[PDB]
């Protein structure tokens, strides 16, 4: 349906609302080119997968987190918390200068 | 609460008719035990006249006999009218002090000094505080308090201003002033006041202003036990010792000058003296000094009345090597009487048990609660009642609302009684390490 | 990491039924066992009850410990379980009875919502002001002092009270420094530097901070998790005024003090303030006193009263004896070492010795945890121990057989590695034996008696 | 730029496709590395598996040539 409404936009005569069919129909409206054929005096890209595990208060909060889904499942509020605790736990709760219990 | 459901919990009372001292067959929690309740009951009187000092009962009898919820339950029949104190026999073996000083403090936490004062307390909630802090501070400034019946203001003193300012009296706050001592307590925050405190977070509780006058004298009843006043008089912060411990052995001297002025004030009408009373649980486990001392402490006309329980038989004397009743020296016995506690028939099992029932959340089927009864004529008293909680908590596992006989049994399968264990042991003697501490590991 | 002795153990691998299943989370067998010590997490995790007693009755090597460790990874790390020996009580500075019962109030919780009420800034200005006292001998004393912090979005001056200056001054601060202040405790903390000013050229190796952001004034609200003994020890040796006792206690050497019922009752008034102030939930936990029979009997008739408590912990015990006499008590004898009316107030888990097979299992659950990797017939090889020999002795022959097979190039231990390791670590029947034999008579090269 | 790190994976691959070319255009001529921290254990994994699988439709989708 993404595809549609651009075509849509382009030529709302004809799109007005299988692959051998996709590939046939659209070859006049759609032209591309990609970097491997006309520009290939570029190198390619090096995508170099990086994994590190959660540190120990990143999975305290982690996992505390997760706790969670023993009564819920409110799930894609916790997809957006999960990823706050796994790019750095001072967005989930902020470490600040502390004390004793008064 | 703070309070959670304990072995004792359904004592309300010693279950005894005030007007006759005629225990009723249950009440407040207690069952059975008749002789004994009514006993304790007219021990209990006595207590409450005041005029008798220094009579020593012994609570007797076999285990879970119910010598404890006695003891309870004239606690909770003395209320906060008389000083109550409870003493493990264990806990006079101090390394702070010798045990007949450890045995001395008892003594003086069980006699109450009652001395009845007043003061004007100013209490509302603050319309204005102006305070001008002309460089210098406390200059001068004005207070407006109302209450819903009056409203009025003051002009301050510079030492009031320095209390104002550290207790950041605001508009809105409820406060209490006591005059003499100047002290400013935030009782709260006035409702009417609510979108001022914007610093409060959410949480925040907020009340409705005072009622009546500004200012009225309030009397207040202290009661501070001879204890006390002993430890007080010990050093310069001699009470911060009442809380960390770290009394030493207080000075005799110190503590007959205090009876003396004690006298005075009660010659003097200023104060009031409250005897109470010192329970001993498992007095047993003193041994021989301690009962020599006991013997004339009792003597002493500011002694209070002593309760002990023994689980004992002819037993040995702590700190020699004799026998005696109750483990206890005939010449200490000779300064005693003793109130029996009998074992219990099947139906005061079932009551005790439905009252224990009761103060869990518990839903005994009829079944289920005849067998417990069964098992507590078997078993005990005590581990019937520790199945009613397991039983239970099987019962929640497979979601039932009622207690069945089948959670019961389960119950009875996976916690073994004081005799199947002695079973147990006597089967198992080959891989139980022994006295001898001969064992073998092999299968 | 490191391995030891219950690394294996993660649970009681209980169904959601509450039946064991017969190996799960580590265990083999003691199933009953297992079911009645997940009736027991039920009992603690439901907060309703106090003074509760268990024990896990059985001979040594029959895993009571493991299960009183897997009860404490059931519970989860939010319920307080506090491990004793019935050794640890005896100690030189305070009475037994008084290590039970800060042990008893260790073994109970608290999570509470505190509110921190801060100023934070740089100073910019500090300016004493004192008065000359009439003659006590010791001179003029500060009056008070009046300082300025700046922070990134405003700024105040404070005219503070000269017990908040001591702080400021024990502190060392200096105009230019960035500080924090709690009127909570009137304590000071010197953060650093600003970052203004900020000369590679000091000796003096400071921290240089950047400005508070913010407002100088600050109230943030942080949750504490306390036990109740953590309250009674801050109440019984004072070190959060700024007061002459509590600069003081902070100088004295610290030493553990009897702490009165009289302080312990009143703690409970203030901790359920907290509770009806809604900023606090109680979280009651449970002691585990393992060797139990090396309690007293002062020390179990005081567990009497303790139990009674209308709060206390449950309380799981270990024994491992007979008919035994008791410590304290030697005209007294009784089976588990415990008093026999003590004894009646228990729930007893009896807990029994393991089958060749179930040894069996246990050996490869703990090999492979080591990370032996180790051949059937060794595994049958040292499961011939635990039944000839004790179950202990299995597993510690696992160590010595890897590096053994190791340094013969093995990858995997072969039944080889395990009888040199039968040979070069004896068992204790082995060498009582060699007592036996080298010290039937005395001499030069005998065994001292 | 010689070097992309994505700190977060998006649910999108054209999106990251996208950022990732800002640096390997026509005017580029040092390598280009791409760096992406994906924490393992955790639904940055999750979210990275499904971008991924994505691109794979979207270039089943564009089998045949546009040219
Ligand atoms: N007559 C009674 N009425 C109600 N409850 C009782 C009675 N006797 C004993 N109990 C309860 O049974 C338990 C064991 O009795 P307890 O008083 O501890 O006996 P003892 O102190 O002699 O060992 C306690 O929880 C107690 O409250
Ligand atoms: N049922 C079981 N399953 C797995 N391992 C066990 C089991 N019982 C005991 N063990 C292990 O055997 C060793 C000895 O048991 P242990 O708990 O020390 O016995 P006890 O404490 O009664 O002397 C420990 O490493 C323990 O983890």
């Amino acid at each position: 349906q993404e595809l549609w409404a651009l075509l849509h936009f382009i030529m709302p005569s004809l799109f007005d609302s299988q692959l051998k069919r996709l590939h046939m129909i659209l070859k006049p409206f759609m032209l591309r080119r990609v970097k491997k054929h006309v520009q290939k005096e570029l190198g390619d890209k090096i995508e170099i997968d990086v994994f590190c595990e959660l540190s120990y208060r990143q999975r305290a909060m982690y996992q505390s987190l997760r706790n969670q889904i023993s009564i819920m499942d409110t799930l894609m509020n916790l997809v957006m918390q999960f990823r706050k605790v796994c790019n750095h736990p001072d967005l989930f709760e902020r470490a600040d200068t502390s004390s004793p219990f008064f | 609460g703070l309070n959670l459901i304990a072995a004792h919990s359904h004592i309300r009372g010693l279950g005894v008719d005030a007007d006759t001292l005629e225990p009723r067959p249950s009440s407040q929690g207690l069952v059975g035990q008749e002789k004994a309740r009514k006993a304790a009951a007219v021990v209990l009187e006595m207590i409450k006249q005041g005029k008798i000092a220094g009579r020593a009962v012994l609570i007797a009898g076999p285990p879970s006999t119910g010598k404890t919820a006695i003891a309870m339950g004239m606690a909770q029949s003395l209320g906060q009218d008389v000083p109550f104190t409870t003493l493990a026999a264990s806990e006079i073996f101090s390394l702070e002090m010798s045990k007949t000083e450890a045995l001395t403090q008892a003594f003086r936490k069980s006699i109450g000094v009652r001395i009845k004062e007043e003061s004007e307390i100013m209490e509302g909630e603050v319309v204005e505080i102006q305070i001008d802090r002309s460089t210098g501070g406390a200059k001068q400034g004005k207070l407006t308090i109302k209450t819903t019946d009056m409203e009025a203001i003051y002009d301050m003193g510079s030492k009031m201003i320095d209390a104002m300012t550290k207790e950041r009296v605001m508009a809105g706050d409820i406060i209490s002033i006591d005059k003499s001592s100047g002290k400013i307590t935030k009782l709260g925050r006035s409702y009417a006041r609510s979108r001022d405190y914007d610093a409060m977070g959410v949480d925040t509780k907020f009340l409705q202003c005072p009622e009546g006058e500004l200012q009225k004298r309030k009397e207040v009843v202290h009661t501070v036990s001879l204890h006390e006043i002993d430890v007080i008089n010990s050093r310069t912060q001699g009470f911060l010792a009442l809380f960390s411990g770290d009394t030493g052995e207080i000075r005799s001297e110190i503590r007959d000058q205090i009876n003396t002025k004690v006298a005075e004030w009660k010659e003097e009408g200023k104060a009031e003296i409250v005897p109470g009373v010192l329970f001993i649980d498992e007095v047993h486990m003193l041994d021989i000094e301690c009962f020599s001392y006991i013997n004339r402490a009792l003597e002493s006309d500011l002694a209070p009345i002593v309760i002990m329980a023994s689980n004992r038989g002819v037993s040995r004397i702590r700190g020699t090597d004799y026998k005696s009743p109750h483990g206890l020296p005939l010449d200490f016995l000779d300064r005693v009487v003793i109130i029996n506690t009998h074992p219990y028939t099947p139906d005061e099992l079932r009551q005790i048990l439905s009252i224990r029932a009761q103060e869990e959340e518990v839903d005994l089927t009829p079944d289920a609660l005849a067998l417990l009864t069964k098992i507590g004529q078997e078993a005990g008293l005590r581990y019937a009642s520790n199945l009613i909680t397991t039983s239970q908590l099987i019962a929640a596992k497979r979601r039932a609302k009622q207690v069945g006989v089948e959670d019961v049994q389960r119950s009875f399968k996976l916690f073994y009684d004081p005799a199947r264990s002695v079973r147990f042991v006597q089967e198992s003697e080959k891989r139980l390490i022994g006295n001898d501490g001969v064992v073998d590991f092999s299968y | 990491h490191r391995t030891a002795a219950h690394t294996h153990i993660k649970g009681l691998g209980l169904n959601s039924s509450g039946i064991a299943e017969k190996q799960a989370a580590g265990f083999v067998g003691q199933c009953a066992a297992r079911e009645a010590c997940g009736v027991v997490v039920d009992l603690i995790k439901a907060h309703k009850m106090a003074g509760r007693g268990v024990l896990l009755a059985g001979g040594p090597g029959t895993g009571k410990t493991a299960l009183a460790l897997a009860i404490s990874q059931e519970l989860g790390t939010k319920i307080p379980f506090c491990p004793i020996t019935g050794s640890e009580i005896y100690s030189t500075e305070v009475k037994k009875t008084e290590v039970l019962m800060e042990n008893f109030r260790r073994a109970i919780g608290l999570r509470v919502r505190e509110t921190k009420d801060v100023y934070e800034g740089e100073v910019t200005e500090m300016t004493p002001e004192e008065a000359e006292n009439p003659l006590g001998g010791y001179g003029k004393t500060i009056s008070t002092l009046l300082i300025g912090l700046k922070s990134a979005r405003g700024q105040k001056k404070l005219r503070l009270d000269p017990s908040i200056y001591e702080a400021i001054q024990k502190e060392r601060v200096q105009v230019g420094d960035v500080i924090y202040i709690e009127t909570n405790t009137g304590a000071c903390k010197r953060v650093g530097r600003s970052d203004a000013y900020a000369t590679e050229f000091d000796l003096e190796a400071e921290e240089y901070v950047p400005i508070p952001k913010g407002e100088v004034h600050k109230k943030k609200e942080i949750v504490q998790d306390v036990t109740l003994h953590d309250l009674d020890v801050a109440n019984a040796r004072p070190q959060g005024g700024q007061d002459i006792i509590s600069m003081m206690g902070q100088l004295m050497k610290p030493k553990m003090t009897e702490i009165t019922d009289k302080l312990r009752m009143e703690i409970n008034k203030v901790v359920q303030k907290y509770i009806n102030q809604g900023v606090a939930e109680l979280i009651p936990g449970v002691l585990f006193i393992d060797e139990a029979h090396m309690l007293d009997i002062e020390c179990f008739t005081y567990l009497n009263k303790a139990l009674e408590s209308p709060i206390a912990p449950i309380v799981v015990l270990a024994s491992n004896r007979g008919i035994a006499t008791i410590r304290g008590a030697d005209d007294l004898k009784a089976a588990h070492g415990i008093p026999p009316d003590f004894l009646q107030r228990l729930l007893i888990i009896p807990t029994h010795p393991y089958e060749p097979d179930e040894i069996r299992r246990i050996v490869r659950i703990r090999a492979q945890t080591e990370g032996v990797q180790l051949t059937d017939a060794a595994v049958d090889r040292v499961a011939e121990h635990g039944v000839r020999i004790s179950l202990r002795y299995c597993l510690q022959l696992l160590a010595p057989a890897s590096i053994l097979a190791r340094v013969n190039g093995r990858t995997q231990v072969d039944v080889q590695d395990i009888a040199e390791a039968e040979e070069l670590f004896l068992d204790a029947r082995r060498s009582a034996n060699i007592l036996t034999s080298t010290g039937e008579s005395g001499g030069l090269h005998g065994f001292i008696s | 730029a010689d070097t992309v790190i994505f700190y977060d994976s998006d649910w999108n691959p054209t999106i990251d496709s996208q950022a990732m070319d800002r640096a390997h255009r026509l005017g580029q001529t040092k390598q280009v590395t791409v760096y992406r921290l994906i924490t393992r254990g955790t639904i940055e994994e999750r979210i990275r598996k499904r971008a991924l699988q994505k691109e794979e439709v979207q270039r089943v989708v564009i089998t045949g040539t546009g040219s």
